[PDB]
């Protein structure tokens, strides 16, 4: 009436929860690179020379 | 994201676009002057300059 050890089992099974990988787009910046600085337009002398 | 300092040894961070690729770069830099210290990014125009001076102007800013 006791417990007694039974078969070995043939297989096992390991659960695991996995989601998956979406696109890759690779959306690296909002305002991307480094914007160069520039020149204002128009701009005029702002000096003249005497006589 | 966040990274580490023996996180960032086992990724690709770009610095500029351009830089990005497919497999490679799975990440990217904010700004491309990240590297450099609150102080060093005072100085201006530090590419154009040797280091040895850019380290004596840190030096300088402080007296």
């Amino acid at each position: 009436g006791g417990l007694t050890c039974a078969s070995a089992p043939q297989g096992t099974l390991r659960i695991l929860e996995g989601p998956q990988q979406s696109l890759s787009g690779s959306p690296l910046q909002p305002i991307p690179a480094s914007p160069p600085p520039q020149i204002p337009p128009g701009l005029r002398p702002r000096f003249c020379a005497f006589g | 994201e966040l990274i580490g300092t023996m996180e960032q040894i086992f990724m690709n961070v770009a610095i500029f676009e351009d830089e990005v690729f497919a497999g490679v770069t799975t990440h990217q830099e904010l700004f491309p002057h990240s590297l450099l210290s609150v102080i060093a990014n005072f100085i201006p125009f530090s590419d154009h300059n040797q280091s040895p001076r850019n380290m004596y102007q840190c030096q300088m800013g402080k007296q």
